[PDB]
């Protein structure tokens, strides 16, 4: 039962760490702080007006 | 000159400092590896609970 | 000033815990006497160490 | 300037009047902490007794 | 006979629960989570946040 | 620099020291093995 | 880029998280080994029913 619980836990933690690493990889590959409206929308809109 | 100023303005909104993200993903990769170990260890051990 | 803001509330939260300590040990010691005498040869060695 | 004034509301003590909003959250946290710790330990000790 | 079984089995249980907690902190990477992980300093964590 | 100081001071509270936890982790694993051998022997009676 | 968006959109329907699957795999593997053991011991006890 708790065997299940702890393995699942490990799974939760590892997945969260990977998700962080993957967002890091996003900005890593693109070389951009931002590319999406759901990153930080206000920066996007200010980008359009500044453009 | 007015174009230059706005060009400099643009980057701060959208560009990324490189050192921060690099060091970041390096350290998170190490942590990721360690937790990976821990999964493998814990399940192999859980196998002894019954490897008997 | 902010350092003091931390310090004051931190100690104020600190004190109650020691009252908790005191009442816990009060009841624990209430029981050790019985477990010692009613032990009549036995000894709750854990109650010895834990307190 | 009214927009500027709103922000200062966060700096106000009003709700926590002996404190501010920040300290409401933190003191509630400390309360649950004291409760958790003392009740846990009491439970463990009485389980030992039984 | 019961007492002996309970003694050793609960020994296993508490040894596991200990390891489970060390496992929790190690896998997550956070020493502190909650009133049970930090009834005291987490408040100052809120402040500093 | 203020923010950097805050950032590290937070780690002081929240973070976990890898070395201590891994050491304790291995040691408790050994303790588990000890307890399990104990059980299987005692049940062997 | 739109084709790449399609590709990732495809994943959500068909791609397998390796960690989830492998965790479940070792979990059911342990189950498989243990279950064999229980059958064996129970059948030995049955053999002793006659003895």
């Amino acid at each position: 039962i708790s065997t299940q619980m702890m393995y699942e836990q490990n799974m939760s933690g590892i997945t969260n760490s990977q998700a962080e690493w993957m967002k890091l990889g996003e900005q890593m590959s693109t070389g951009k702080r931002v590319t999406n409206p759901s990153d930080d929308p206000i920066a996007a809109s200010q980008a359009v007006v500044l453009s | 000159d007015r174009a230059l100023g706005q060009k400099l303005q643009m980057s701060n909104l959208v560009d990324v400092d490189w050192n921060s993200v690099i060091s970041s993903y390096v350290m998170q990769q190490a942590a990721l590896q360690a937790s990976y170990k821990t999964f493998t260890d814990m399940q192999g051990m859980s196998l002894f609970q019954l490897n008997r | 000033r902010d350092q003091d803001k931390q310090v004051n509330i931190a100690i104020g939260s600190s004190v109650a815990q020691i009252n908790n300590y005191a009442k816990q040990i009060a009841n624990l010691n209430d029981q050790i006497s019985r477990m010692t005498g009613v032990g009549a040869g036995a000894s709750p060695n854990d109650l010895l160490d834990q307190r | 300037r009214n927009g500027q004034a709103l922000l200062d509301l966060q700096n106000s003590n009003v709700v926590g009047g002996n404190k501010t909003f920040n300290d409401a959250y933190a003191t509630l946290v400390s309360d649950v902490g004291n409760k958790t710790s003392t009740l846990k330990t009491s439970s463990t000790t009485q389980a030992n007794v039984v």
